């Protein structure tokens, strides 16, 4: 025979979270200021 | 006071040149197939001496089962989102000059440092998605990119502080 | 590395919820960049909560951050407990059977002896296999004196067996390099 | 509901919060509650190992 | 059916053919023979069957 008949380690396998999660970081901030940056014109909108 | 403009400044053509600095050459010292540098776009050996383009994303031997190097290796090909980061940090750095003039207290100062922020935020994902792409060192440059996002991301702690400020300005002479 | 991108993400979080509570003055608890990254810190760690952020911006974010850590940490812990459980390799071959039943490592005596012509006329299955292989193995495992499969085996880097008398074996054994 | 959300949020998480039932009756349900995240978490770390 | 309607030809003249053949179709091709010279060139490098 010549084809025959452990102690893995981690190192981007688990990455995959990262460019998912950590853009919905900056995505749910960049929302949310949206929503207050309407809000606060909307107060000034009531002037 | 004008600390502030200065942290500004160094930062933005700091973190902004040491980016490119980073796009340019340096991007993972290994040994080649023999030893070369990399610098994402081609490699350079020590016969010995002469380059190459090591872009080389496709090989004709894999399974390629289902979008895992077209979708994984094809994102990190072409560098997208580092360039977006660094085209973002020149609109950022412009938005600093055009903020300088023109008053506007508070749209220019903080959407500016939102661009900016968000910039190097992005910078930090493309060089995790290099990493993952990766799959015996890295280079001296992407060091230098990386600690300048870092520095990127500090200066944005010193620009949206100064727009609050600008802000208890204003509420402060309101009252 | 995978570190340096764990405290990027924990920066990066600091800094975007920083801004979270910086923005839209009246003032919250997390106005400062002691709240903002000492809390943040104690985000990553199990300690105990000190300033929960009303913010729902920063409530969302926040649980993405316990997404974060909870798993990283889960697979420290568990794959660290599962990289200390394996505390020894043991010897993935022991016995001469161990050897029959595998090819990766060669294995071989001197050119002639005793020890040569019994396993020439050897009956084990064990010892007649092994026997076959080594007439047959290329290159030549067969060597001239005990030097040669010394320095060979240690040359070998484990990939190359040498088979001799006990005796020797714990003379060799209990000399320098001490690499037997 | 806010309150009620996040808290519960972070309550799946291992950490703790600030606000704590004192109901005595809804306690019991953040207790349990507990109990069972405890033990679903936990058997994920379990089988991460595997 | 298929095969005999399958174009280009599957067919081929030596084992080797079939051997080789499915070592660059990149797993696009399926070679169906006997069990014994399977399990043979199984053992055999590159150890890619």
């Amino acid at each position: 025979g010549e084809c025959g008949s452990t102690s893995a380690l981690s190192l981007s396998n688990v990455a995959g979270v990262f460019y998912i999660l950590v853009g919905g970081l900056g995505l749910a901030m960049l929302v949310a200021l949206i929503e207050f940056c309407y809000k606060s014109r909307a107060e000034a909108k009531r002037m | 006071r004008g600390v502030q403009m200065l942290l500004t400044t160094v930062g933005a053509f700091a973190a902004f040149s040491l980016m490119t600095i980073a796009v340019g050459t340096d991007y993972w010292l290994y040994s080649r197939g023999v030893m070369t540098h990399s610098g994402l776009w081609r490699t350079c050996c020590l016969f010995k001496g002469l380059c190459k383009q090591i872009d080389h994303f496709p090989e004709d031997a894999d399974y390629e089962a289902d979008t895992a190097e077209y979708f994984l290796r094809a994102v990190r090909a072409s560098s997208i989102f580092p360039i977006l980061s660094v085209i973002l940090l020149f609109m950022g750095g412009l938005c600093i000059a055009a903020s300088e003039f023109y008053k506007t207290r508070h749209n220019i100062i903080l959407s500016a440092g939102i661009f900016f922020v968000s910039a190097g935020l992005s910078n930090i994902i493309g060089i995790i998605v290099y990493i993952s792409a990766n799959a015996y060192s890295y280079g001296w440059s992407f060091y230098f990119g990386a600690l300048s996002f870092i520095i990127a991301e500090m200066v944005g702690v010193l620009a949206v502080h100064m727009f609050i400020d600008r802000h208890k300005q204003l509420r402060a002479t309101a009252r | 590395e995978i570190w340096m991108c764990i405290v990027f993400a924990y920066i990066g979080v600091s800094v975007v919820l920083f801004l979270v509570s910086r923005f839209s003055p009246e003032s919250t608890n997390e106005f400062g960049i002691f709240n903002s990254l000492w809390f943040s810190l104690g985000a990553f760690m199990r300690q105990g909560c000190d300033i929960s952020p009303r913010s729902l911006s920063g409530r969302i974010v926040g649980g993405v951050w316990w997404f974060f850590t909870l798993i990283i940490i889960s697979s420290y812990t568990a794959n660290l407990a599962a990289f200390l459980t394996v505390e020894r390799m043991v010897s993935p071959i022991e016995s001469a059977e161990d050897l029959s039943k595998q090819t990766e490592i060669a294995y071989g005596t001197l050119d002639s002896g005793s020890t040569k012509e019994f396993f020439r006329r050897s009956k084990i299955a064990v010892f007649d296999k092994m026997w076959t292989y080594m007439r047959s193995a290329e290159p030549s495992v067969f060597v001239r004196t005990t030097a040669e499969g010394v320095a060979r085996v240690r040359k070998s880097k484990g990939k190359y067996a040498y088979l001799l008398e006990s005796t020797m074996n714990e003379y060799i054994e209990q000399r320098k390099p001490c690499d037997t």
